[PDB]
RNA sequence: AAUAAAUAAGUUUAAUACCUUUUGCAGCAUGGACCAGCGAUUAAAUGCCGGUAAUUAGCAAAGUUAAACUAACGAAAAAUA
RNA sequence: UAAGUCAGACGCAAAGCUACAAGGUUUCGCGUCAAAAGGAAAAAAGUCCGCCAGCGAGGCUAAGGUACAUAAA
RNA sequence: CCUAUGCAGCUUUAGGGCAGGUUAUUAUUCAAUAAACUACCUUUUUUCUGGGACGGACGCUCUUAUUAAAGAAACAAGAGUGAGCAAUGGUUUUUACUAAUUAUAAAAAAGAAAAGCUUAACUGCAAUACAAACAAUUAAAGCAGGGGCAUUGUCGGCAAUAAUGCAUUGAAGAAAUA
RNA sequence: CGUUCUUCAACCAACGGAAUAAAGCUACGCUAGGGAUAACAGGCUUAUUCGCUCACAGAGUUUUAUCGACGAGCGCGGUUGGCACCUC
């Protein structure tokens, strides 16, 4: 047992029992368990259900030219992208890259969390049914360059690896589902000229 | 000042019920602590080895004098004391060699390859050279 | 190669026995012989000689001689003359009715036998051949081999 | 190891013989650079310890504590993040009184589809 | 051998099949008188010295010695 | 052991003494030498770069050797892949091999059940009969008797094949041995063609003094094969070969002696010897007598007339010895593993063709299954009741109304099970 | 270690060079004042082990060199006649 | 892999030597460092939690914390 | 100060040599050989080690602590040994006996002693295992030959665990070649 | 003259034994290396050293005025040591 050298005792110990099964037969031939060894299933408890979520975002049109926006007095929360914005019309965030959508298109925001104007507020437990906030999208960009760097001191261990993040543009339109308070309605013309695309 | 005498493995090999086969050994000791039971041998230093295929046991004798021996036994396959069985263990032999063969590959080489053959004495192979090496069979009578 | 010091490999013992000189003979087995003959390559209804192995291809360089061995099942009677055989491919032959002699060549002989155009194309006579064999060889030789053979039917 | 091209282009901004001598100038973007890589995983950390002393503070200004506001969030279903909670305390201070009254005293009045079943 | 060292030995080009050689002299019909050379015993002591010695039995190259004068 | 490391077992002397020799041929005793298809493998994976067409037919006449050691069981899955690769060989070799070396290769991949493809079997027997056969001549009995056996097997019914290989063999029909001649004569049979050409007449005439020589397989066959070919028995072998198995009667096997009774029975040559008949089948019966050979036992026997007798009730141990063989069941016993019984080798399948044969037999012999509690034939429609519930997706409509009849026949109509 | 991440631009937070050698170095252990140029497993013969092909190789030009191969136990019977 | 390595260190737990001393020395069981960034204890190779492919102003936790410094009763 | 594939100079009754002089022996009309004295040339003068030197040690067995599998180190501890026996080996019979070893709870169908006969303290081989880097080291069923005591069992030295040394070189007995 | 078998011997006790054999000085010294390893200083340890407390035996002889002990515990880093962690 002192030796490092490994054990080949369960080599000569298998060669053994191989050998006497080989050459004489066994008395037993059945065994319970393999008999009644019922069907695979899945699992042993019901499934637990998924929780229903609205639609993130859904394309409804494209923009034809030019046009203007003119501020209001309303603002809602959304959720996109993985994170929530705060936002108002003639406002611009920015979000990681969407995929299915193009420059000049309207897209409506189903996500709605929270509404509020200078006279009422409305809270979602979590999302409000019925109200919805549109966006025209503006970019599909490339962000800065980050410089990625490692190094371990007297290890002769260096690594460098720049990258490029990719990212989206939108520019929030309108808000849909709270009133504005009374003489604060916006009384003209604020938005562009929407060919709508999208019928279901 | 220092110094140490190489180690000795005093100590059992096997347990009850493991399989062995003929000439391996079971018990290591110094002293005859450990008695020959059936089917096991005694070699002059009490190495305890067995002598048939079957599987090992222990047992405990109380002796007329009020000593305690204890023996070491290897028990047939189906527990066959006939004397047919050593025809059975002659063939299990025999197979278990070709079982290592087979799982160790061809390239593990169990007989020598020369470019000459190995001279004959008394009817069997001898490892020892003659004085001249000679052609087998390339010579006629005068 | 070096073990630091211990010098394993130099502490095994020295041998000195010298082995057999017929171990610089080209080895042709029966069984090779045969097919050649099956294929069409060797001409069995005549004697057959080392130079006619040579030119056939079964013996591929010859510079002492050629050893013939092994068995074989025949049905058809073969005279060959080689320079050695044992005494297995000598009961092959015979069984059918061949006959096996071995011939004893010098080296200005074995030439002569290989290579006639060598001396005809320079006008040189063929070389002589011997008187015979050192009393030390008997029992390895039959006859003393012709330079040019005499080829007979069979 | 970087390029005289490279090397320079990072160290524009140096002081002294930082800026334009090769060999003190390869230390220094080396050694920058690992602050870069530490620096963006900490911004992480401190921004969300600025939303919730924002958060705290509007908290206590109505007589509330900014952790009996997070339990009591999750026991209506809001699920509004910290980033979206301090920036209404900041500059929304009625919605954001509104929610912690709902969370205090649950007296919304309830929306539903059909106003008149 | 040991498989580690059989290894080397084949990797620097090891063949031999034989004990000894065998001596083309004892071939019948090839014997040359002239050259006759009477057999000699083998020699079983390996070349120890460190300086002309086998480089493969001493673990560096030693300086060689000063010659008389 | 002392020469090598722990686990790899020692030499053998007969071994270590074939390969450690001054004479060359080290890869052909090599493949010789190998004990199963994996290794034989490895010897030609390592040896590729060497081979030749000697090595090749070796390699296909060692898969007959493999295949005899692994019996009680079908071609494995390693055998099968081993013959694959080495057909690559044959058809690269194909113009280089000669008339012995292709018989060899025939042989080889005939006994493994393998199909050679047509176009590849049709380049072998070119080169057998390449020049009218004139290079046949400078063969062994040996090389004949495997081309005639090899291409049979093979199933290749070329006339202009047979027509010249026949030419050529015909006249040293006189000097082959027993054996090889019983072999030619089983070919003859079997080929409608040659039935009453000049050439079985010769076979029969040259086997006439020859008849003492046959071994006991041989023997059997050839009588056999010589009452469909002669029943007139105009050359007098049928005649000759009843003589020595009445002198000879217990002194073959088992198996030679049922083909040869059931062979006498269908001649209508029956004699007051079923008392000495019945007493072999008895002593023997656990062993010696498969599937195969058991139907044949009751065709003669039924058919000779031999009832069954309080002291020996062979149609009793019969059944028994039918279920054995059906159900599969094996013994651990000491004398049973070393007396190398039939019935301990496994399981086969058996096909429905064999068990309707059997069950129509055992309606036939007149004795009951049902009806008493111990029955001759309880034992055997038992098992044959488990055997069928495993494979009923071969049932058919006929197949179904045959075993009805015999269920019938036998008195088992109720729809009940086998009392045992 | 003279920078980094942010910012309402007021500031706030994070943060002891590199190489060599070490059980362990911000090291009070070793080397470099800075820039340009020069500066270190290369070639031949032979052997071993993988990969990719030719399907023996070289001369010569119906004949010669080099290599390789060359007996191991002739063991199968699948005929519903 | 016919490669590199044959200078090791400490924590908890045992024994010999020392003085039931040493960040001592010799063996032995587990872990960590060596070759391991990140979080807690003041700085923190070997202790506690835990193993870094990259980016983000999303969320839940471990060890440890919850009047100021300093996030949270 | 210690460590080297170390270097150099010097010293001597450390090893080897003779190549100048002296001396000895022999030979030809300034020569040849050398276990001497002087001069000169060349070579050697381990490692471990609580730094090195000084002292001590280096092979092989038994026992103690690190528990009741094995294994396990220090210039840790306590004791042996570099053999003996022509019977103190092998084997049968008897019984008022059941010890001893350097150390030790071995052993009753076993030993010791007594009485008788003997040389297996053999020739040629050997499955399978223990151990082990390798070299070697350890146990061993079984087969053939010639024997011993019994009369169908045992004997390939000794209760067991120490009493040892590779290759090379040299020597002896026999046999085969040349 | 050479080979094989049966065997033994010498130095290998520095006992895996080989370059056949085989001792010293250097403070006149030289080169290549190490804090992997000593001498001075720092560090860790506190046996020893030193101090305090308990102990109140014994001397003084009414007083624990003063002197002072067996034994135990704790502290100090200034005495003699141990280790080899930093610098050749
Ligand atoms: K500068
Ligand atoms: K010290
Ligand atoms: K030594
Ligand atoms: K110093
Ligand atoms: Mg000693
Ligand atoms: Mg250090
Ligand atoms: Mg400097
Ligand atoms: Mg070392
Ligand atoms: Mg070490
Ligand atoms: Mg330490
Ligand atoms: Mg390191
Ligand atoms: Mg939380
Ligand atoms: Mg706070
Ligand atoms: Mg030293
Ligand atoms: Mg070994
Ligand atoms: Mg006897
Ligand atoms: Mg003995
Ligand atoms: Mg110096
Ligand atoms: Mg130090
Ligand atoms: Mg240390």
């Amino acid at each position: 047992v002192r030796t490092k050298l490994p054990s080949k005792r369960p080599f000569l110990q298998t060669a053994s029992h191989l050998a006497v099964n080989s050459l004489v037969p066994s008395v037993r031939t059945n065994r319970w368990a393999d008999l009644i060894k019922g069907p695979a299933v899945r699992s042993c408890i019901p499934e637990i259900p998924e929780v229903p979520k609205p639609s993130e975002y859904t394309t409804i049109g494209t923009i034809e030219g030019p046009y203007t926006l003119n501020l209001e007095r309303v603002f809602g929360v959304v959720e996109l992208a993985g994170s929530q914005y705060k936002v108002t019309p003639d406002d611009v965030i920015f979000t990681n890259l969407l995929h299915g959508i193009e420059v000049n298109e309207v897209v409506m925001l189903e996500r709605v969390m929270l509404l509020g104007s200078r006279s009422n507020t409305i809270i979602g437990r979590p999302y409000i049914p019925g109200a919805c906030v549109l966006a025209a999208v503006e970019e599909h960009f490339l962000d800065g360059t980050v410089h990625v760097f490692k190094r371990k001191k007297r290890k002769r261990y260096r690594r460098y690896k720049p990258t490029r993040p990719m990212m989206t543009t939108l520019r929030i339109l309108k808000v849909l589902g709270i009133d504005p308070a009374p003489g604060d309605e916006l009384g003209i013309p604020s938005g562009p000229v929407i060919k709508i695309t999208n019928t279901e | 000042q220092g110094g140490k005498s190489h180690a000795k493995n005093w100590g059992p090999k096997f347990g009850d019920g493991e399989i062995v086969f003929p000439g391996m050994i079971i018990m290591r000791q110094k002293q005859g602590i450990y008695s020959p039971g059936y089917n096991v041998g005694r070699g002059r230093d009490y190495t305890i080895f067995a002598k048939t295929v079957g599987y090992v046991e222990y047992s405990k004798l109380k002796t007329e004098r009020g000593k305690t021996r204890r023996y070491i036994h290897v028990v047939p396959i189906n527990d066959d004391w006939s004397p047919e069985y050593q025809k059975l263990a002659d063939e299990l032999v025999v197979r278990r060699a070709e079982v290592k063969r087979q799982i160790l590959g061809h390239h593990v080489h169990t007989e020598p390859a020369f470019h000459f053959s190995l001279p004959q004495r008394n009817g069997n192979m001898s490892w020892l050279l003659n004085s001249v090496h000679k052609f087998p069979g390339t010579t006629t009578l005068a | 190669l070096y073990d630091g010091g211990q010098l394993g490999l130099v502490k095994f013992p020295v041998t000195r026995q010298i082995p057999s000189y017929e171990v610089l003979y080209n080895q042709l087995g029966v069984s090779k012989l045969v097919e050649f003959i099956q294929l069409g390559l060797l001409d069995h209804t005549k004697t057959i000689t080392m130079k006619e192995l040579l030119n056939a291809g079964c013996v591929s360089s010859l510079k002492y001689g050629v050893l013939l061995y092994g068995n074989v099942s025949l049905s058809f009677p073969i005279n060959i003359e080689v320079t050695a055989c044992d005494d297995r491919a000598r009961r092959s032959i015979e069984a059918a009715g061949g006959k096996v002699t071995r011939v004893y060549y010098t080296k200005d002989g074995l030439e002569g036998l290989l290579f006639p155009k060598r001396f005809t194309d320079k006008n040189l006579p063929l070389p002589r051949p011997a008187v015979a064999w050192h009393p030390k060889f008997d029992g390895k030789f039959d006859a003393v081999g012709q330079i040019p053979p005499v080829y007979e039917a069979v | 190891t970087f390029s005289r091209e490279q090397v320079f282009t990072f160290a524009k901004n140096f002081t002294g013989r930082a800026r334009n001598v090769y060999k003190v100038a390869l230390r220094r973007v080396e050694r920058g650079l690992q602050h870069s890589y530490v620096g963006r995983k900490e911004k992480k950390r401190t921004i969300r310890s600025l939303w919730i002393q924002r958060i705290n503070a509007g908290c206590r200004e109505h007589g509330f504590a900014y952790s009996a506001l997070i339990n009591g969030l999750n026991q209506e279903n809001i699920q509004l993040n910290r980033k979206v909670l301090s920036e209404l305390a900041m500059h929304e201070p009625d919605s954001f009184k509104a929610v912690l009254d709902q969370v205090r005293f649950m007296k919304g009045q309830e929306i539903y589809a059909n106003v008149e079943p | 051998l040991h498989k580690a060292y059989a290894k080397k030995l084949l990797k620097l080009g090891f063949k031999r099949r034989f004990w000894t050689d065998p001596d083309p002299q004892m071939v019948p019909g090839f014997f040359d008188p002239s050259k006759y050379k009477p057999r000699e015993r083998l020699n079983g002591k390996p070349n120890l010295r460190p300086d002309i010695g086998c480089p493969a039995l001493r673990q560096s190259q030693r300086p060689l010695k000063k010659l008389p004068r | 052991g002392t020469i090598f490391n722990t686990g790899v077992p020692g030499p053998r002397p007969e071994v270590a003494q074939k390969l450690s020799t001054e004479y060359q041929g080290h890869i052909l005793r090599m493949i010789s030498l190998a004990e199963s298809a994996s290794e034989l493998d490895e010897v030609l994976w390592s040896s590729k770069k060497h081979l030749r067409p000697v090595h090749i037919a070796r390699s296909c006449l060692k898969l007959e050797y493999l295949r005899t050691k692994e019996k009680g069981r079908e071609v494995s899955e390693p055998i099968k892949n081993l013959a694959s690769e080495l057909e690559n060989y044959v058809e690269l070799y194909s113009t280089k091999f000669t008339i012995g070396q292709v018989s060899q290769l025939v042989r080889g991949l005939s006994s493994i059940r393998r199909n050679i493809q047509p176009d590849l079997l049709l380049k072998l027997a070119a080169v057998v009969v390449a020049d009218d056969g004139r290079q046949v001549q400078l063969a062994n009995e040996m090389d004949c008797r495997d081309l005639f056996f090899g291409f049979f097997s093979q199933g290749f019914d070329n006339e202009l094949f047979w027509k010249r290989l026949s030419e050529s063999v015909l006249p040293r029909l006189p000097y082959f041995n027993a054996d090889v001649v019983s072999t030619v004569l089983r070919v003859v049979s079997g080929l409608r063609f040659l039935h009453n050409t000049e050439f079985a007449h010769a076979t029969m005439t040259a086997l006439v003094p020859k008849v003492g020589d046959l071994s006991p397989a041989r023997l059997a066959d050839a009588f056999f094969s010589a009452s469909l070919l002669d029943p007139t028995d105009v050359s007098g072998l049928n005649a000759k070969l009843e003589e020595r198995f009445l002198r000879e009667f217990t002194s073959f096997p088992i198996k030679d002696t049922v083909t040869m009774f059931q062979t006498v029975t269908v001649r209508r040559h029956s004699t007051p010897e079923l008392a000495a008949q019945v007493a072999p089948l008895v002593a023997a019966q656990a062993h010696q007598l498969p599937v195969r050979h058991l139907r044949r036992a009751l065709e003669g026997m039924v058919t000779a007339g031999w009832k069954d007798t309080a002291e020996i009730p062979l149609y009793a141990i019969l059944a028994k010895q039918a279920a054995r063989l059906v159900l599969g069941k094996q013994s651990a016993a000491t004398s049973a593993i070393l007396g190398k019984h039939v019935d301990n080798q496994g399981y086969q399948r058996t096909p429905v063709q064999l068990l309707r044969q059997l069950a129509r037999i055992f309606a036939n012999t007149g004795l009951k299954a049902g009806p008493g509690a111990n029955q001759p034939l309880a034992p055997y429609f038992a098992a044959l009741q488990r055997e069928l519930e495993g494979r009923l997706a071969e049932l058919d409509e006929q197949v179904t109304d045959d075993f009805a009849e015999s269920f019938k026949k036998v008195g088992i109509a109720e729809g009940a099970r086998v009392q045992i």
